[PDB]
RNA sequence: AGCGCAUAGUACCGUGAGGGAAAGGUGAAAAGAACCCCGGGAGGGGAGUGAAAGAGAACCUGAAACCGUGGACUUACAAGCAGUCAUGGCACCUUAUGCGUGUUAUGGCGUGCCUAUUGAAGCAUGAGCCGGCGACUUAGACCUGACGUGCGAGCUUAAGU
RNA sequence: AAGCGAGUUGUCUGGUAGGGGAGCGUUCAGUCCGCGGAGAAGCCAUACCGGAAGGAGUGGUGGAGCCGACUGAAGUGCGGA
């Protein structure tokens, strides 16, 4: 059983368990990947008197209902509204045992992705990416899908950024924020392979 | 010569005049099936006696799908909050019907 | 954040001044006798077809009180007759009818005028 | 709108330190335009310019109280701010189908909304209109509690890599 | 694979502080194969449907984009202060 290509075709590593479904308790985890990264700012109002004026003012109590008394409402324009959104920094956790198997539950149906294990290119001699990525042709991998990206490297992995095309961020391990991303999951790198660590 | 009669309201004059009426239950979306029971009104030749022996023969009428709907959203409240709101779903077939 | 919304209320107060009907001077493109005398006809409007039957109950109270005097007629007081037949039941609309063939109490008269003993 | 400044905190308010505007936009590009008219000129003609000049030399599209005219229809002898329906009444027939569209003498009668009010329909008050602002929320192991989930022996701060 | 009811009987009352509950849509963000030159988005009007709010049929005009379903966020909505 098991497909695959350059170097070897076989298989019966496992880890995460993963019946049929049931999966997607990993919400919080869409906008926490922007709350332990994540720049607040807003449009930046909460003073109440950030225009710093004078005191005092017309006749309040004469002529035609003033209703003066400086200037501390949202009323006039040209100033503020009084309290509001402050910077903010994001404070959320995230529970830290959901993590090395809610992505096993990202594998619940998407089982079907396409997965396996390589090292780069040995087809090739060293690294000027052209005929490398374009031997991803050997299964259509070069305008039908996505293509995630995981390696070991750091000396050839950093040649196909685009704004609609694939993405690339390595570190050499696993990531939620790349997990669906790019439709066929396919890691694999034989230094930071599958392994539970 | 005329029509007149019952079931489900009164609304009537006509014979062929075509009006949009009301619905049934099970037994609907077809085209046609015909439907019948006793009768009330008549008039006719110069006899229309009643409406107590209005049954005798039978006149077999049509009936059509169900006719769209005039539809509307309605309104209502005097001095304080605004609230509520409960469309008419109503289907109003046709019903071609013919004189017997 | 923001919204700006200084165009999109523009057809909320024209998707009710659909009642730009015949009111008074301008009263279609008011802006003022629009969206108040929407709210004027805002009241009974809503029961102003059921409602009616009472308007047009002022009909047949005239007609059906005594039209033809020169049998017997009561209307009120003859109510007993109708319902003294074999299956009366039935009453208005055939009030309506009733404005056509003036035999609708020719032997529909004296067939409910004794019809006691 | 956003700091008041998307080239002004001009002029200034003024008794004094001290308070201040409002305001942006033509298409890529002005090519922001010779040539006869009324007229003092402003403003308006021809005709190129203009891919497109119902952009238009105080200029995108351009809704609106007020405001500009006519017309199919009704109206001063009929009475109530307004109403909805109600037979008629002139018009139209984006499907002869005695069926409707733009409507009115008149009839039942019928008194507004907001909204602090026991309480009204009020003369109780708020309201000429247009355009926006239109508020119990934001950080806080501040706490209790519904649901989904983590676990039954349970859940983590400070940042160090 | 997120729960749903005809057949039927009483309740389905009207509701002011309130309880459980559905949404129309605009701006921010996901996926954008996309939708638009016959030109959409800006707007002006026509009797389909919707529990109301509103979603629909087409030109008009207008000039370059714009929103969608599953989703969370936002100074989310009185003409009326």
């Amino acid at each position: 059983a098991q497909i695959n290509v350059i170097g070897q075709n076989g298989g019966r590593t496992i880890e995460l368990p993963l019946p049929e479904v049931n999966s997607g308790v990993l919400h919080e985890v869409v906008t926490w990947q922007l709350a332990s990264r994540r720049r607040g700012t807003a449009s930046t109002r909460t003073r109440a008197q950030v225009s710093k004026t004078g005191r005092k003012m017309y006749g309040q109590k004469g002529t035609g209902n003033a209703r003066h008394g400086d200037r501390s409402v949202p009323t006039f324009v040209g100033g503020g509204v009084a309290f509001g959104p402050k910077p903010r920094s994001y404070d959320y956790t995230l529970p830290r045992q959901v993590r090395q198997l809610g992505l096993a539950m990202a594998i619940a149906s998407r089982q079907e992705g396409g997965k396996l294990v390589a090292v780069d290119g040995f087809d090739i001699a060293d690294a000027k990416t052209k005929n490398f990525i374009s031997w991803a042709k050997q299964n259509g991998l070069d305008g039908t899908e996505k293509v995630l990206l995981v390696t070991d490297d750091e000396n050839t992995r950093r040649a196909a950024r685009n704004v609609s095309w694939v993405s690339v961020l390595p570190v050499a391990g696993v990531n939620v924020y790349d997990i669906l991303r790019h439709d066929r999951l396919v890691i694999d790198a034989a230094a930071l392979e599958i392994v539970e660590e | 010569m005329f029509a007149i009669i019952q079931t489900g309201g009164k609304q009537y004059r006509v014979s062929e005049g075509d009006v949009i009426r009301v619905e049934s239950l099970q037994g609907e979306a077809g085209d046609k099936v015909e439907l019948k029971a006793l009768f009330v009104g008549g008039e006719q030749t110069v006899f229309g006696e009643d409406a107590g022996k209005y049954t005798v023969q039978a006149e077999v009428v049509e009936h059509g799908r169900g006719k769209k709907i005039y539809i509307r959203k309605y309104k209502s409240g005097v001095q304080y909050r605004r609230r509520t709101g409960h469309r008419q779903n109503f289907t109003a077939i046709k019903i071609l019907g013919i004189q017997g | 954040p923001r919204a700006k919304t200084g165009i999109v209320r523009r057809r909320r107060h024209k998707k009710v001044l659909k009642r730009a009907k015949g009111f008074w001077g301008s009263r279609s493109k008011q802006y003022r006798n629009a969206f108040q005398t929407l709210l004027n006809a805002a009241t009974y409007e809503y029961r102003d077809r059921r409602n009616k039957k009472r308007d047009f109950r002022r009909l047949w109270i005239q007609r059906i009180n005594a039209g033809a005097r020169l049998h017997g007629m009561n209307y009120s007081t003859f109510i007993n007759g109708l319902k003294r037949a074999n299956i009366d039941l039935n009453r208005k609309v055939l009030a309506d009818i009733a404005a056509r063939e003036p035999e609708a109490f020719k032997a529909l008269v004296d067939a409910s005028r004794n019809a006691r003993q």
